[PDB]
């Protein structure tokens, strides 16, 4: 709706900082997974003898 | 978007793409009759306020711009709608109530009012939608000897319900001795007459009041104004106007099991998912047109001005309506 | 002639057994739990089983009506504050072949309406309501085995008619060998369940017990 | 046994479901549908009702994002604990009691 | 005649819920931990005391 | 924490099934099944 | 007040999610106390010699 | 809506009302018989299932 | 020495005291008392306040 968008433009930059907070959360989740699991520099494998 | 003249290396959410609508369609029921507002507004005699008339209006095309030529009133005072938008959208039934009051009591013809007319003669509901039209009738309802043909009720045992009529003539019991049909001490007639004279003030002059009450869409529509219809188009992003319900989307054939009394289907977020076409009795599913987010992948502007575009959550065959290297990720 | 012919009425009391549910609106909804505040017959309530082999019957906030007999007895219901002529009253008389809803507002006629669909080992459940000067009638026809007492299950009631009468409906009386269940509606909140096809298959009365209040 | 990850899934489902269900609210306006407001009224009155709906939906969105920020802080603390346990339990032998 | 702030908090819709474990149970847990630490050392934290 | 209607207090002590208040829990047991309250 | 309740019913599910947040805090406090103090499995006691 | 009891509040002769911290009427003077009456909200609480 | 637990008590007291004291504010209306608003005005204006 164009009228609602033109009225929402008068409320400032709430949407931009809302998007910034969500983007920071999204980057932080991948950082959490990478700092938990990616702790080894080389991909070792088990020898075929068991 | 970044409000800067240089961009660092990364991926940035810029905007959203949206498939624009192509055509506009209007789907109204096929009705050729004309609504008789002239028989309501133009009348020689108007009813009293305790015995107010009620006229049902259905199965006709209503033009609300011809009301202004019927009676000499200032404003089209409405509550749930606007007077300039009455010709576009449309209703189920219209009810016209006509009566004669004085100039003091015009403010009591309103939702949530307390007085004499509102409590004992004519009560409007709290959720009333419609319009009230009042105009001066000093030259028609008044005589220099005193017009006594208009009555009002001020003695009752309880307040009236909304849209409730009371035409009974029994002697009011204001004391302890029974009246037995004879007036006297603590026994008064509930109806008293107005005293309209043309030498009276403007606040005591007679006023004719017509209240138009609209029934919003729950049933198939019977009263719809002058808008021409359009051929129905399916499987395309179009603007649609179904009985005054406007929207944008794609209309598809449906297999929803609509009951014969059901005309609409709603969602969890209170939006219309399915519509019943008024001309041909068919069920149409409405879906929003294709959209999604656009991200711009770039190196630094001191490195290159080349960019890549990621369309999020949409397949690679639906994005239009280097850059020849189309790749499909998750 | 007018006569009297007071067919003797004996009151018997039975239990509602979660009956008397109608569609609150004309909006299609599928696979949704929906909370509605309206006039409903309460669950496990006290309904009256009148036998007819007739002073008055009070009317308040709507009436649920149930009939089992197929012997072609129950015709209509007279509504109003008085009986013949003191105030406004209502008359919804009906016959067999061409089903009339011939409704009157003489006592000076101000409302006339004739329509077909009102009436068609089988329950014919009706709900009559009066709100804001509007009179609403819902109904549903269902089968039964073991016709004694009301059944156990769910059968939603579909709407029939809405009229702008605007009168006082304090009293009512059935026009007549016959037996019928009468129950009284109260302002209550239900939680209705709409399945995949859009039909009401289950409901919860939020003011029956603390468990259903927890469910609501 | 796996109730913590199930709660992690359930909270993110419930927050989005509440955010969708908050679109049916009127917030003091005459309707919750924006097109019905834009069709029923003229420009000024529809601007008033649209402003009411805008304020209500903005408040709901801000509440959702604040709860998401608090939950993200809790999840980051748990991820720091998990990374410390991977560094000290799997990659070596720990003398800390009940670690 | 001396109105308390807790009465206004209760009358205006704010209530305080009691904890699940009383102070006697926390004291019993503390006493059990102390008795185990004194009479067994660090063994009771790894299995049988 | 107030009072309890519909649960029968017992002079036993089990693990907490449903927490209520200051040291009081409730459970549902077979020994005719019923809801009981305990510490 | 009945009028205030009827106008408050049009504001959505703010009260339910505030109640949910407060209930989560209240359960979390008892969880904190249980995870701090209830670390022993048996209630040991000191012998009467001191 | 509430419960009215006899009060021992020392109202001055020019005072006809009494308020709380949350700006609610706590005491009142009856306009016919010059008597101080408290105002207490009726019984309430929470219900858990 | 025990200022942390006293701060824990004091913050929870101060939040509830501020929540009680916030009920006396008008927020742009004509009165902070709800019954006076309902008594003074008709339906639409009292609905606005
Ligand atoms: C009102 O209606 C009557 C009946 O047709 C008609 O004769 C009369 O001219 C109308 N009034 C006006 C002002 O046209
Ligand atoms: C309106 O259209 C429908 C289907 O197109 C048709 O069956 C019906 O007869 C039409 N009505 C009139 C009055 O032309
Ligand atoms: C979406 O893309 C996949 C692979 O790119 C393709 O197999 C599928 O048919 C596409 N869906 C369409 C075109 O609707
Ligand atoms: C219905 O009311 C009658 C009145 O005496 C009572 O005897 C009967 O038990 C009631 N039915 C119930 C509670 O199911
Ligand atoms: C009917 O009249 C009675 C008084 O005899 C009144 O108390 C009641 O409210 C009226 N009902 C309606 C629906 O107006
Ligand atoms: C919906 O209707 C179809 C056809 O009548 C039926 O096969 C299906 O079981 C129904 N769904 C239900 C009862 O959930
Ligand atoms: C009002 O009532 C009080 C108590 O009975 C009495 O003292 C006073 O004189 C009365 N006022 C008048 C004007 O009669």
């Amino acid at each position: 709706s164009t009228e609602c968008s033109n009225l929402l433009l008068q409320y400032g930059s709430f949407c931009t900082q809302l998007k910034r907070a969500l983007t920071g959360i999204a980057v932080e989740q991948d950082k959490n997974t990478q700092e938990v699991f990616a702790q080894v520099k080389q991909i070792y494998k088990t020898p075929p003898i068991k | 978007t970044l409000k800067s003249f240089t961009v660092e290396k990364g991926i940035y959410q810029t905007s959203n793409f949206r498939v624009q609508p192509t055509e506009s369609i209007v789907r109204f029921p096929n009705i050729t009759n004309l609504c008789p507002f002239h028989e309501v507004f133009n009348a020689t005699t108007f009813a009293s306020v305790y015995a107010w008339n009620r006229k049902r209006i259905s199965n006709c095309v209503a033009d609300y711009s011809v009301i202004y030529n019927f009676a000499p009133f200032f404003a089209f005072k409405c509550y749930g709608v606007s007077p300039t938008k009455l010709n576009d959208l449309c209703f189920t039934n219209v009810y016209a109530d006509s009566f004669v009051i004085r100039g003091n009591e015009v403010s009591q013809i309103a939702p949530g009012q307390t007085g004499n007319i509102a409590d004992y003669n004519y009560k409007l509901p709290d959720d009333f939608t419609g319009c009230v039209i009042a105009w001066n009738s000093n030259k028609l309802d008044s005589k220099p000897s005193g017009n006594y043909n208009y009555l009002y009720r001020l003695f009752r045992k309880s307040k009236l319900k909304p849209f409730e009529r009371d035409i009974s003539t029994e002697i009011y019991q204001a004391g302890n001795r029974p009246c037995n049909g004879v007036a006297g001490p603590n026994c008064y007639s509930p109806l008293q007459s107005y005293g309209f004279r043309p030498t009276y003030g403007v606040g005591h002059q007679p006023y004719r009041v017509v209240v138009l009450s609209f029934e919003l869409l729950h049933a198939p529509a019977t009263v719809c104004g002058p808008k021409k219809s359009t051929n129905l188009v399916k499987n395309k992003c179009v603007n649609f106007n179904f009985n005054g319900l406007t929207g944008t989307g794609v209309l598809t054939e449906s297999n929803k099991k609509f009951l014969p009394f059901q005309q609409f289907g709603r969602d969890i977020a209170d939006t219309t998912d399915a519509v019943r076409d008024p001309q041909t009795l068919e069920i149409l599913d409405i879906t929003p047109c294709s959209f999604g987010g656009v991200s711009v992948i770039t190196p630094g502007t001191n490195t290159s001005n080349q960019v890549a575009v990621l369309y999020q959550g949409v397949n690679c065959t639906e994005v239009p309506v280097t850059g020849s290297n189309v790749f499909q990720t998750r | 002639s007018q006569c009297v012919n007071l067919i003797t009425r004996t009151q018997s009391y039975t239990n509602s057994f979660t009956r008397g549910v109608y569609y609150p609106d004309k909006v299609f909804r599928s696979s949704v739990l929906h909370s509605t505040q309206d006039l409903f017959l309460p669950f496990f309530s006290n309904v009256t089983w009148f036998h007819a082999i007739n002073p008055a019957l009070p009317f308040n906030d709507g009436v649920y009506f149930a009939s089992t007999e197929k012997s072609n007895i129950i015709r209509g219901w007279i509504f109003g504050t008085t009986l013949d002529s003191k105030t406004q009253s209502l008359l919804i008389v009906n016959n067999a072949t061409n089903v009339v809803i011939k409704v009157c507002e003489f006592q000076n006629c101000t409302f006339e309406y004739v329509s077909q669909p009102f009436l068609m080992k089988n329950l014919r459940e009706f709900v009559f309501k009066n709100i804001d000067g509007y009179f609403k009638i819902y109904s549903k026809h269902t089968p039964i085995n073991l016709e004694r007492d009301l059944p156990q299950g769910f059968s939603a009631l579909e709407p029939l008619v809405d009229l702008p009468i605007g009168i006082n409906i304090t009293r009512f009386q059935t026009l007549l060998a016959a037996a019928y269940y009468v129950g009284y509606l109260q302002p209550r909140t239900f939680l209705l369940k709409y399945n995949e096809n859009g039909t009401i298959t289950d409901a919860v009365d939020c003011a029956l017990d603390p468990l259903s209040e927890t469910k609501c | 046994a796996l109730g913590k990850l199930q709660d992690v899934v359930n909270h993110n489902a419930q927050a989005l479901n509440t955010l969708v269900k908050q679109l049916s609210s009127k917030f003091g306006a005459i309707s919750s549908v924006l097109n019905d407001i834009l069709s029923r009224l003229d420009k000024v009155e529809a601007e008033v009702q649209i402003d009411r709906l805008i304020t209500g939906r903005l408040q709901s969105l801000q509440t959702y994002v604040t709860q998401q920020l608090i939950r993200a802080a809790e999840i980051r603390a748990s991820a720091n604990l998990a990374a410390t346990k991977m560094s000290e339990c799997v990659l070596g032998q720990s003398k800390r009691v009940d670690f | 005649a001396a109105r308390d702030l807790i009465c206004a908090q209760k009358f205006n819709g704010l209530t305080v819920l009691p904890p699940l474990l009383t102070d006697e149970m926390i004291a019993q847990y503390t006493s059990a931990l102390l008795a185990g630490t004194i009479t067994s050392g660090w063994t009771f934290g790894a299995g049988a005391a | 924490a107030g009072c309890l209607i519909g649960a029968e207090y017992v002079n036993n002590s089990y693990e907490c099934d449903i927490p209520i208040g200051a040291g009081i829990c409730a459970s549902y047991q077979t020994q005719s099944q019923s809801i009981i309250a305990y510490t």
